[PDB]
This record gives structure tokens, C-alpha cells and sequence, in this order.
DNA sequence: ATATATCGATGTATATATCTGACACGTGCCTGGAGACTAGGGAGTAATCCCCTTGGCGGTTAAAACGCGGGGGACAGCGCGTACGTGCGTTTAAGCGGTGCTAGAGCTGTCTACGACCAATTGAGCGGCCTCGGCACCGGGATTCTGATATATATATATATATA
DNA sequence: TATATATATATATATATCAGAATCCCGGTGCCGAGGCCGCTCAATTGGTCGTAGACAGCTCTAGCACCGCTTAAACGCACGTACGCGCTGTCCCCCGCGTTTTAACCGCCAAGGGGATTACTCCCTAGTCTCCAGGCACGTGTCAGATATATACATCGATATAT
């Protein structure tokens, strides 16, 4: 027979429902720091980092990107739709001031 | 042979957590949080009252710029709550000299 | 001596990350901009805390110069040293 | 003799937050009731986030506080809320909600 | 003979470009010093105003009213709009952070 | 000794802000929703110039006590006293 | 004899500038070259206002700065209006800005 | 018969525009305007230098301190054209001792 | 049958006087800024060390990349009632200008309680080590949903049947 | 031969049922992070001295409040028309879920070495105090750019008569 197929829909919410409830680091540690490192060397050559600080830096860029990803939702909901597009993006970063 | 004296509040948030909570432990990583969260608290307390200091021409830090700073800064129940508390410890205080 | 490291960021920790802010559908070209966004806070906080490095005269750049970096921007970091 | 936060009835420290008013040149003159006052303020706001995160804990069967209880402590309030808008908590979490537009039909 | 009467969306559209080009306080000046001093005697009775408060107040209550119709207009020209809504004003009061 | 006075926020007077925001068109449930979002806007400025107020040992709420109450929200207000 | 203003080349005072840094209570100690260094900074960022001002007030065909001029220099520059976000200009104005879609089809 | 002194940058912004545009005045709200915008940015670089000398356990706001609080607040071109002014005003203060 | 050029009409900006109230400028003075000497303490310079960061190698392994089938959501189009713009007449209420008055703000003199400061001392707080219990991990059972499916169920139809 | 009623049968749809993954929960083991104890050390506490900032009153003066009246501009309500937001439908495409393959992140161990923290010396740089004197601020007066009134050229917006 035909496998157990998940309509679309169903595992998204599954993986809401756990990413949500669970408190881990979703971006990989290792290419945030290659990131990290790439971004620094232009201001100053030849820098140094604690972990903590590339820990410090992990912690506020997930905590950002998830707020804005909570306000990108709600534009795409206001819109009559549940798929997330970038002109949400831009409409949360302009009411949210970044949009300079 | 240790390295420095590192100043923190994690003896009195434990004291409090006890007094709270009798069977509750603490992590560590939530220690630093509520210290840092302490230490938030003070500095934007201290801020507002040296603000409310420079305003008015004066240059001293009495109760009262305390308590106007609480009350700017807190919201709701707790502002009102925080300043009966601190009313009552300042009461204790004097009674007690 | 170094790569494009943006590719890095991938699509599933975008899809991860997006997953916890609480979203159904993703379109397509989400990824680059969030990766454009991603650099630009990074470009923002990274910049505010080597000048912190840069006043003190050291080369290690610690914890408590993100932090505050971070306070700075008005997102205040509870947690590494504070 | 006696220490200030015990004669305050207090625990925060009265005389660590005296030195750091002096020397953290909010003021020229720090008075007396001040570091009292600012101490017992403190203490409460301690008091009530821990009073919310042991709640917290006691709700999800664990007996240590980990940041995941912290960020569920102030969130699920409103004041706090109020209070902590701009912070982030490191190693937390996001509270776990969902709109109902998302949730499939029925 | 039928009188000339402009079509809908013509004279909105000459009220933005003269109110923008305007620079004097929209809101009457009396009726927004009975609302302050009706707000202001919740907190304390018997209280005074000077003048120049009154319109402190009022200048800035029109500078952040005005703001608040720009991002709001933005969510409605988001939503395939040109009529802002209510559910427009709460999502930029939600982005914004001001939702209490 | 007082009325209800938040209908003397006219509704021309919310038309005339939102032509001045660039609005093209306005709902008719737009008025009483603007109406309280600047009740509550008053209820935390007017509340805060108060403190002020009542920390200095007047009975009177000059300019700089707004000016005050309003750069602590965050809306700076050059102009008046400053 | 010679002032500290007119000795650094600058317009704006130093020992204003240095008596306010002094009893500000911003730091126990003030070094001599803050004040002209700050001075300096002030006076720069005064005089790229003023300069804006002006021919935003020549191009209205003004001969006198009013609040509208400083605010139509300050919205236009993108630096300046990155540096003063949250900051209201009392009677002042917006922009002449008209979205696109709002304008009739033609 | 005068009230009180009221300290301000009016004739000095007067000097300034005068220097910037010899035949173009200024009105008294714009004066008002401008002054608030000298002591807001006065108070922010000094703000930012109290702390940065604070975090360094340093008790002195030099001159590095007003430069890197000039290099955090200031963005973009404003940041690199204020501290060039301000280097070359300190070099002119130290030649002119 | 629909796009195009007139043309009546309405609002906008321009020219010019005027008169005016707001801004530029002269004057005292008194207040804070500048010169000089003291004295002291914060900060830079020099050597140490050890601590932590960076670089490299191996290895299993979890996870990202790619591809494919398809289902559901986004987009475009048509229809339409409704809700809002626009205009008109009227009436209300804000703006303005005096006028009293009186309550509150600022200055001033004084003097009193209170905070800075110094030295001694000791009790509280912090670093280091141990030891133990709460949390992490793994395996099995129950549960709790999701997805496909057979069952029966209401509905349209074609022919049998009754009436004229 | 024409007209009207009923009902078995075929068909598109609501619903209970059964199988399949995912997740929670219970228990056993172990492991590592937190609580408790002990030594050191440093900073809070107490007492006495002294400068000074803030409270009390009292005076005065100024500006905020209440009131009245004229004017007239703006709001309010009603009517009408039209453009737009909502809703339904068709479709088409574009993410999603799943499986296989590869690869690069995680973890751990090791070596080098660069720099952060420490301690001491000194030196030069800044606070304090005095004392003189120039600068800035309040006040009064000239004067000139700007607001308002009347008239007018012109951009432009919509209704319409005409051409292909």
C-alpha cells in the first residue's frame, strides 16, 4: 500500500509545537562564528573572541530574528494568508523603525 | 593564591529564594540572570533618582527621590506594592536607631 | 583569508528559527533576506562592541563588551555577566 | 554591631548599595534612607519574580529554577511584562502560542 | 445645469498634500485643555497647567497621532487597501510594542 | 465639576491628522478607536508630568515637567524649554 | 586673557562646557581636553544643522529659520534623521510623502 | 531688577549661523528648537562618556573617552567628520598653550 | 462603441501695499571664567605568568542538500451591496480681548538636622574543596493524535401506476 | 392518448472505525552540578568632628483661573452617488513532506603562544583656593521680513461633442 503520508500542514505544527517548548540554540555554533569572524575582521584585523562572547552574540541574534519572525506572522495574517513573504519582513522593519 | 575579589548578589537572592521557596534550588545560570536582573533594576533606579536630584536643583539622594523613581518606573501593582514595602523598611529602620 | 560564510546560516536554521517564532508557510526567498537582516544586526552589534574593545585597549573581545553593545541598541541581555 | 539589613529586616545588602551609590556618581550626596529604600524596593522585585518562577517550576515537575521557568515567569505576567519588555533572556524560551487562523480546521 | 462635483478621492487627495504642507496644531486648542485637565484630575485634584504644557501636550500628542496614521496606512496598503481599518491601528500598536 | 470630554476630539480633527499621516480614505470605526488609543497615550505622559509634579512640592505643571515625562517614553520634545 | 573657546579656534564655550561636565556628576575627575573635544563635536553637528537649515530656508524663498526649515533638514539627511529618531520637532511638520498607490490611475 | 540668570547656547549658535550664512537669520522657536538640540546632544556624549570611563574602572573623561562615545552615537559620516573636527581642535588647543 | 480634444469651472500661487510685531543691536554689570601656585593621586610604563584562545587531527554521526510527487494556498477575475466621500445649510462653540484676583512660585535669611570624613575593628562575604542528589539518557509501555476507509444517507431520476 | 403521483436505484457526502506514527510517562543508572563547610580578607560599622544643604516663613509678584461679550469659522446632520472591500470561483504553481546521500559540525585531546591581569614606580595632570576682569544676559529701542488683503494668471479636473 500507499506509506503513512502527512497531509501539509500537519508536521509544521508539530515542529511549532516543539521548537516552541524546547530552549536549545537552533543555529549551528560553528558557522556563527566563521559569521561572527568574517563581520569583525572588517572593522579591526586581527581580533580575539571569548565563547562567551560568540555565545552572548548567538543568543541575541536568535532572540531578535525570532521577534521579528513573530511580527513578520502577524503581517502575513493581517494579509488574508499563512505564508510568510519577504514584504512582511519589510513592513515589520519599517514600523519597527529599522528601515532607515 | 586566588585571582579577585568578584562582588555579586547571589547569597541574598538565595536568602530570598529560601524564604520564598524552602525546597527550591537554583541553577547557576539562572543565579546570573537574576543578578543581572538586580543589577538592572538598581542602575535604572539610581539613574531616575539622580535625574529627579538634578532636576529640582538639588544635590542629594533622599527617600523621597527614591520613591518618585519607583513610582515612575514601576508599573501598576507593583509600583504601589514596592512602595508600601519600602515604607515599611524605611519605618523599621528608624524605629530601630 | 576567508570564504562567503552567510551560506552557512541554512535554510533548515532559518526554517528552525521561523518554526519557533510560530510560522505555517515560508516562502521562498524568506532566506535572503533574512540572511541580509541577520547581517545587518550582526554588522550593527559587532561594530558597537569592537569600538567598546577598541577604548580599552585589549584585542579579546569579551562577553561583557557584547552585553554592552547589546544595552546600547536597547535590547538588554540578561544572562553572561551582566 | 548590627548590619543595617538586619535592622532594616531586609536581606539585600544596605551597605554594599550605600558604596555603590557613593561611588557610582549618581549624586554628591547620598542620604541615609536612600539605600534603604532602594534595597527593600529591590528585594520585593526579587521577591515576586521568584515567588512566579517557583511557581513555575512546581507546574512543570522540576525542583531547580532554569531559565526556561524564568521566561515563563515573567511572560505569563503583565506587569513584569511591562516592566522587562525590552530584555531578552539567555538560554529562554518564547512562550508557547499559536493563532488560531494557523490552527488546521475543524 | 448639474453642478461640478469632484470625484471621490480628489479633494482627500489635495487635503493630504495641504495638510502636509501645513505646519499649525489640527486639534482646537480648547476642547484638547478640557480633555488634559479632565485626564489630570484622576491623578491629583486641583491641579494648575501653564500654557506652554498644555501645548507641549498637544504637540505631542498630534506628532505621535500622526506617526501612528503613517504605520497604519502602511497596513492598509499592505492589505490590498487604500481604507485604513481598526484591525490596521491594533497591528501597528502590536508591532510598535504598545500594546499593553 | 466636569463632562465627558473626549467627544471634543472632533472627528474632522482625526480627519485632519490622518490627511496630514497621507491617508487616501478613513473607515467610520476609525474615530473612537483613535480617540482611545490618545486617552491612553494622555493616561501615561499626563500620569508621569504629575509624578514630576508632585515630587518638586508644586501644585502646578509647568512645560519642562512634559518635557520631562515625554524623553523618559522615549518622544523627545525639542521646543518648549528643552 | 585668552579665552579657552577663542584659543582651541572653536565658537562654542569651553568653560561652560567643562563647568557642566564639572558639577554634571558624570565622573569624580574631567580631564582638560574633554571639554574642547566635546565642544568641537557640538559645534560641528550645530553648523551641518545650520548649513541644512539654511538652504532649506533659501529654497522656500525665507530669509529667517523657522521650526518647519529645521524640520524638512533634519527628515531630508539621512544621518541626521538616523541620529535624531524619537526626537519631535515642536511645530515642526512631516515631509511632503504620498504613497504610490494612493494617486489615481491614469 | 532681574529675576534670575538663565544660562544658554543662543549667541553661540547666533555666531555659528552667522559663520555658515552670513545673510539668513533665525527665529526665537528655532533658537528655542536648537538650544534643546545642543544640551540633548551634549547630554548624550556625556552620558555615554561617564559610562565608558565607568566600565574601564577608569575615574577620569578624557579626551578618548569623548572620542569613543563620539564613534558609538554618532553613525555613518557625522562620526568620522565630528572626530576629525575634534582632533584637530584638541591639536590646536595643545599647539596654542 | 471607446478613446481624444475642448472648455467651464475651481483651487492655487503670484504681485504688490501695509502695517506690524518679532528680531537685530547698543548698554550696564555682575557673574563666572581665566592665571598662578600647591599638593596629591590617578594613570602610564616595565616585567611576569599563566590563562585562555587559536590552530590542528581524528571520528561517528547528526543533519543539510537534492530530487520528486502532489496538494493546498496565493493570485487573478467577476459581481455587488455598502459604506464613505462630497456638497450644502445651519447652528453651535472656539478664538480673541479685557479685567479682576488670588493662589502659588521664586528669593531671601536663618538655623538646624544631617551627611561627608578618618581611624579601628571585626563580622560578613568570597574563593576553594567535598559530597551527594536532581537531572540527563536510554529502553519499554500507554496514549493520543492523524489519515484513509467502509457504511449509510439524502437527493435526482426514469418508469410503473392512477385519473381523465 | 394526455396529465399527474410515487418509488427503487444510482450517486455525491456525513460519519464511525481501524491502522500507524509521535509523544508522554515510568523506571533504572549514572553523572555532574549545586549545596554545605572551612579559611582568609576586606569592607561595613561605630564614634567624634565639622561643613553645608535643606527646611521654615514671610514677602512679593506674576501668571493662571474664572467670567463676559463679540464674532465667525467650523462642525453636524442630511442626502446622493460611486468606488471599493468582501466574497466566490477557477487555476496554477510552488512549497511541503519524505527518502537517499554526503558532509561538515561536535567532541575530545594536545601543543603553542599571545595577551589579560597583577604589582611597583613615578610623573604629570587635575582639584582647590584665591583674585581680577572680560563675557554674557536682561533691558530698551530701531527696523525690517512676514502675515494679510485685493486682484489676477494659470494648473488642472471633470463633463462632453466627435472621429475611426
Amino acid at each position: 500500500k500507499k506509506p503513512h503520508r502527512y497531509r501539509p500542514g500537519t508536521v509544521a505544527l508539530r515542529e511549532i509545537r516543539r521548537y516552541q517548548k524546547s530552549t536549545e540554540l537552533l543555529i549551528r555554533k560553528l558557522p556563527f562564528q566563521r559569521l561572527v569572524r568574517e563581520i569583525a575582521q572588517d572593522f579591526k584585523t586581527d581580533l580575539r573572541f571569548q565563547s562567551s562572547a560568540v555565545m552572548a552574540l548567538q543568543e541575541a541574534s536568535e532572540a531578535y530574528l525570532v521577534g521579528l519572525f513573530e511580527d513578520t506572522n502577524l503581517c502575513a495574517i493581517h494579509a488574508k494568508r499563512v505564508t510568510i513573504m519577504p514584504k512582511d519582513i519589510q513592513l515589520a522593519r519599517r514600523i519597527r523603525g529599522e528601515r532607515a | 593564591k586566588k585571582r579577585k575579589r568578584k562582588e555579586s548578589y547571589a547569597i541574598y537572592i538565595y536568602k530570598v529564594l529560601k524564604q520564598v521557596h524552602p525546597d527550591t534550588g537554583i541553577s547557576s545560570k539562572a543565579m546570573s540572570i537574576m543578578n543581572s536582573f538586580v543589577n538592572d533594576i538598581f542602575e535604572r533606579i539610581a539613574a531616575e533618582a539622580s535625574r529627579l536630584a538634578h532636576y529640582n536643583k538639588r544635590s542629594t539622594i533622599t527617600s523621597r527621590e527614591i520613591q518618585t523613581a519607583v513610582r515612575l518606573l514601576l508599573p501598576g501593582e507593583l509600583a504601589k506594592h514596592a512602595v508600601s514595602e519600602g515604607t515599611k523598611a524605611v519605618t523599621k529602620y528608624t524605629s530601630s536607631k | 583569508v576567508l570564504r562567503d560564510n552567510i551560506q552557512g546560516i541554512t535554510k533548515p536554521a532559518i526554517r528552525r528559527l521561523a518554526r519557533r517564532g510560530g510560522v505555517k508557510r515560508i516562502s521562498g526567498l524568506i532566506y535572503e533576506e533574512t540572511r541580509g537582516v541577520l547581517k545587518v544586526f550582526l554588522e550593527n552589534v559587532i561594530r558597537d562592541a569592537v569600538t567598546y574593545t577598541e577604548h580599552a585597549k585589549r584585542k579579546t573581545v569579551t562577553a561583557m563588551d557584547v552585553v554592552y553593545a547589546l544595552k546600547r541598541q536597547g535590547r538588554t541581555l540578561y544572562g553572561f555577566g551582566g | 554591631a548590627k548590619s543595617r539589613s538586619n535592622r532594616a529586616g531586609l536581606q539585600f545588602p544596605v551597605g554594599r548599595i550605600h558604596r555603590l551609590l557613593r561611588k557610582g556618581n549618581y549624586a554628591e550626596r547620598v542620604g541615609a534612607g536612600a539605600p534603604v529604600y532602594l534595597a527593600a524596593v529591590m528585594e520585593y522585585l526579587a521577591a515576586e519574580v521568584l515567588e512566579l518562577a517557583g511557581n513555575a517550576a512546581r507546574d512543570n515537575k522540576k525542583t531547580r529554577i532554569i531559565p526556561r521557568h524564568l521566561q515563563l515567569a515573567i511572560r505569563n505576567d503583565e506587569e513584569l511584562n511591562k516592566l522587562l519588555s525590552g530584555v531578552t533572556i539567555a538560554q529562554g524560551g518564547v512562550l508557547p502560542n499559536i493563532q488560531a487562523v494557523l490552527l488546521p480546521k475543524k
